[PDB]
């Protein structure tokens, strides 16, 4: 079980590091397993959204996804 | 869906009983606050004219 968990975490970290290398998601200092995506909620607002990786099946998910956000998360999956 | 919040706003200006000035839906509280501020500003302008 520990070996499987280590492999899971390593694969997730490798994918996250590739995404950071592509410089699409900024780095989250508070959480090493949370990716920050910059999106403007309004004309002047420019806010980050937290995307997380499922440790079991590995599909990206949002913290409080809107219907469009959920649809595009499914598209990402 | 027992978890998401949907806010339906119906603002009827003082013109007719059935002439609904605006009828919108919102899923983001930030947009709710923005539209509330806009409605308050519009009402203030109407009171100023």
């Amino acid at each position: 079980e520990g070996i499987l968990d280590e492999i899971m975490f390593n694969h997730a970290r490798i994918i996250r590091s590739e995404l950071l290398a592509r410089d699409i998601f900024q780095e989250d200092e508070e959480n090493s397993d949370v990716l920050l995506f910059q999106l403007p909620t309004t004309c002047v607002s420019m806010a980050p959204i937290q995307l997380k990786i499922d440790l079991l099946s590995g599909q990206f998910y949002f913290r409080n996804p809107t219907p469009l956000l959920s649809n595009y998360a499914s598209k990402i999956n | 869906n027992y978890c998401n919040a949907l806010i339906h706003i119906k603002f009827s200006a003082g013109t007719e009983a059935n002439a609904v000035s605006f009828d919108t839906t919102f899923s983001d509280f930030k947009e709710v606050e923005d539209f509330l501020h806009f409605i308050v500003a519009e009402y203030i302008q109407q009171k100023k004219v």
